[PDB]
Order: C-alpha cells, then structure tokens, then sequence
C-alpha cells in the first residue's frame, strides 16, 4: 500500500508537464475517493493548482464558437474533478476561495450548447460550486453573492438537464438558506420576481416530467422564500396552483421531508 | 488548430492594425446586389473594437489579478529569489488575462459588429425592402462571425500588454519581502509555509527550500508558450 501512495505522489508531480498531465489527471481523478488528503497535497505542491487552471483556460477557445469535443471535455472534467476535492476539503476550502478559482469556471456555466460534451462540462463545473456550498460556510455565500452565480444558476434551472437543474437549484437553495442570501434575493422586486418566475416554470415542468430530487429543492426554495415578508406577500398571490392541489400528492407520499416542507409553506402563506 | 493569428500578426498600437485582416465573403447576397456596401465594413469593426477594448481590458486584468497573485505567492513562498517568481507571474498573468479577455469580449463583439453594420447598411441605403432588410441582417450576422476572431485577438493582445506591469505592481511587497531579507544577510522563507511543508508534506512533493527545480517550472513555461486565442510560439 506504500506503492499506492508513491504512485499518487508521482502523478501529482506529473501534472506540471503537459507531456504527462493528461494521464495523471485521469489516474488522480479516479482515486480522489480513496485518498482523504488528496486536496491539500494538490493545493500545497508546486504548480499543481496552476496546471489545473491551465487546463480550464485552454478550453476557452473551444467555448465560443462552441466546438468542444468529448475528448476535450473528459480531460478538463478530470481537472475540474480534482478542483472539487480542493473546494470540499476543510484545509483547502478557504484558500481555494481567496484565489477566486470559481470565477474561471463561470464561463463554462454560461455555455448553452446542448451537446453531451458541454452538458458534462456544465454539470462538472456545477459540482465544484456544489462542493463549496455543502460546507455551509458563510464566506462561501458572501463570495458567491459578489459574483454572477445566481443568474448563472437560474439559466441552468430553466433549460438544463435534470441533473444540472438539480445541482443548480441546490446551489440556489444553499444561498437562500443563508440570511444574507435571502435578503439579497429579496432586495428588489425584480430580483425576487426573476427567481419566482423560474421556480414557477420548473413546477409546471415537474408536473409533466416527475423528478423527486428536483421537486424537493424547488419546494425548499419556496419555503425559504416565505421567511421574507415581502416574498411571503408576493407568494400569496402567485404560488403555482400545482403546489396547492394534489398534483404532486403521489410522488410526495414517499417523500415525508418534502411533504412537511410543502405543508409548512402553505401554512406560512396564510399568516 | 483553428487559430489563424499569431501574437505578432496583429499590431494593437492603433485601430489601423485591424484593417489588413478584415475578411469580406464575396458570396454575401447583400454584396452581390450592392458591391459598394463593402466599404462600410472596416469602420464598423473598428468602432466595435474601440467601444469594447477598455472595459474588456480592465475587467479581464481585474479578474485574473487576484487568482494569479494568490497562486504565485503560494508556489514561490520558499523561493528567496524574486526573478523566478516575477517571470512565472508574468507568464501566468498574461495567459489568464488573455483567456478572460476572450471569454469577456466575443459575444459582445458579435452583437456590436452586427449592429454597426446593420446601421451602416440601413444608412447607406435609405430604401427598406423586406427582402433587402433580410439581406442586410444576413450580411451583418455573417460579417460579424467572420471577423470576431480578429477583433477578439486585438482586444486580448491589448489586455496582455497591459497585464504585465499591473502584475509587477501587485507583487511589489513580495519582491520587497525578499529584498529586505537579503539585505539582512538572510534568505526569505514564508514561516507558515516553511513549517507546513516540513511537517505535513511528503518528501516527494514538498516545496524545496530556496530555488524551485527547473522541471517543476514546466506549467509556467506552458503559460508562455500557449496563450488562448493565438497560435503557440515556435523555435416592495
Ligand atoms: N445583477 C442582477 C443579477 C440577477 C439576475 N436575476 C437575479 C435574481 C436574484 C438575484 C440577482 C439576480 C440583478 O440583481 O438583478
């Protein structure tokens, strides 16, 4: 098993050179679940984070016009996968943020091409942001609110794949759950309205194409929004009918948590 | 593979650098019918670049700056020499600035170049046939697409040229840490990093105290060789 650890060190060293990087990316991304301290080793070694950023930026010419191939996508997504581990680790999270690394991912979140290489690119990039907000750190939310992350998420919640919609809605949910996040989104009618309009569209979609995990997050978002008095007033007058009738009764019987959340939502809107 | 311009193919001293590289597809229906409207194209592109270059340059440097400063300070924390750091920072900053510039300007350039042409074409021809306005919109969309890489490159290079000196200014204190230490007869080493590397990092991947080994610099050399948008360098 000592041979295992030395393979890892070697791959990490082999990330700096473009000659050996692609294979090292592949191998490291496979073992990121079995190597607990992978993230600090990547962060604190020479040139490693720089190489991962390099992989990201070198994809930019293939974004617009959209020409990204499966091969290009698979490679950068291996890099993105390693950045997700760095974003998640309590030892590297703060430094990852201070270096503003998420900003170099936003161009990927902005793509709209519906080909498989781009959808995987977007989903893997969302996964990095997802890893960030799962730590429930206030510094993360404040950083995200400084950036254009919310309209990026809203576009994906509107038009993305089921998976991408779910991760993006989860990101929105985490932001909303933060007191600062809620106040930000409810600061203007325009901001709130845009969010509410997207959730409404999603609810309609969900009535035609069921998704338990996406519905859960949508419901949680509405529930959190109703903690804000102005949002509560607006939701009294514009909550989707499908959330008030039996449209989701069947799918929700197995989902006790979401069920309680929806009932709590309805209860809030009466008061 | 599809990059058609090298970094030196484009002079960005003035907007006149754009002129020789403008491409006018002769098959454009608006041009077959009105060959004279080709004249309006050059100014349209120059105007589009002129209006976008400064905010794009400012925004791209601002975004790239923080990321490059943090990573370079981190990588070179046990390097008492300023020279290796300054060169690496130079290459990383110019590269990430070029990348952010490309991402920032391409869609706005399309919108702007098209608009400018639709306006020029509508102005030159006061007539407005429903068929001709379709030709005008079509021509403007085509021309924009065909000239976006050129315009983008112009703005990227403008951004790259300005990025270097801005990075120097940002790293002033890092250069001063190392200068101050040397004049005290000691090498500079970040105390926190020194401790961490010695205690926590496996020997095989540990930062070395003092200079960094040449093979490890490979990633920084690549930033120099391979800049996004340009052909790589060759030997209520
Ligand atoms: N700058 C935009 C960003 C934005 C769009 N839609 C939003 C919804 C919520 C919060 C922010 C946004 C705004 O605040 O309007």
């Amino acid at each position: 098993h000592m041979l295992e650890r030395e393979k890892i060190y070697q791959w990490i060293n082999e990330l700096s050179s473009p000659e050996t990087r692609e294979n090292a990316l592949l191998e490291l991304s496979k073992k990121r679940e079995s190597v607990p301290d992978l993230a600090p080793m990547l962060w604190h070694s020479f040139g490693t984070i720089a190489a991962l950023l390099q992989e990201i930026v070198n994809i930019y010419p293939s974004i617009n016009p959209p020409t990204l191939t499966a091969h290009q996508s698979n490679r950068v997504c291996n890099a993105l996968a390693l950045l997700q581990c760095v974003a998640s680790h309590p030892e590297t999270r703060s430094a990852f943020l201070a270096a503003h690394i998420p900003l170099f991912l936003y161009p990927f979140l902005h793509t709209v091409s519906k080909t498989r290489p781009f959808e995987y690119l977007r989903l893997t990039s969302l996964g990095v942001i997802g890893a960030l907000v799962k730590t429930d750190e206030q510094e993360v939310i404040n950083f995200l609110l400084t950036t254009e992350i919310i309209p990026l998420c809203l576009r994906i919640m509107e038009s993305g794949s089921e998976l991408s919609k779910t991760v993006a809605t989860f990101i929105l949910q985490k932001i909303l759950l933060d007191d600062t996040g809620l106040a930000y989104i409810c600061q203007t009618y325009e901001r709130f309205s845009h969010v509410a309009m997207i959730l409404g569209k999603m609810v309609l979609q969900l009535s035609k194409e069921p998704s338990a995990r996406l519905l859960k997050h949508v419901v949680r978002c509405y529930l959190r929004l109703s903690d804000n008095p102005r949002a509560r007033e607006a939701l009294r007058q514009c909550l989707p009918d499908q959330l008030k009738d039996t449209t989701f009764a069947q799918v929700l019987k197995d989902d006790t948590t979401t069920k309680r959340w929806l009932a709590q939502l309805v209860k809030n809107l009466q008061e | 593979m599809l990059e058609q311009y090298s970094y030196h193919d484009i002079n960005v001293y003035s907007l006149a650098g754009l002129a020789p590289h403008i491409t006018l597809n002769p098959t454009i229906p608006l041009f077959q019918a009105h060959p004279q409207l080709k004249q309006c194209v050059r100014q349209a592109i120059e105007r589009a670049v002129q209006e976008l270059v400064h905010p794009v340059v400012d925004r791209s440097i601002k975004i790239a700056m923080t990321t490059c400063e943090q990573i370079v300070r981190k990588d070179f924390a046990l390097d008492s020499e300023e020279s290796r750091m300054r060169i690496a920072a130079h290459h990383m900053m110019r590269n990430l600035t070029a990348g952010m510039a490309m991402i920032t300007c391409r869609e706005p350039l399309l919108m702007s170049i098209s608009t400018n042409l639709k306006n020029s074409f509508a102005s030159a021809l006061r007539t407005a046939s429903p068929q001709q306005r379709e030709m005008m919109d079509q021509a403007a969309a085509q021309l924009a697409q065909d000239n976006c890489e050129l315009a983008c490159c112009f703005i990227q290079k403008t951004a790259v040229e300005k990025a270097g000196p801005e990075m120097d200014k940002r790293l002033a204190t890092e250069f001063e840490l190392r200068k101050h230490a040397r004049q005290e007869g000691r090498r500079y080493c970040d105390p926190v990093v020194l401790t961490y590397q010695a205690e926590r990092m496996p020997e095989q991947i540990r930062l070395k105290v003092g200079g960094v080994d040449p093979k490890q610099l490979a990633v920084y050399e690549e930033f120099a060789r391979n800049v996004p948008g340009f052909l790589p360098t060759n030997d209520w």
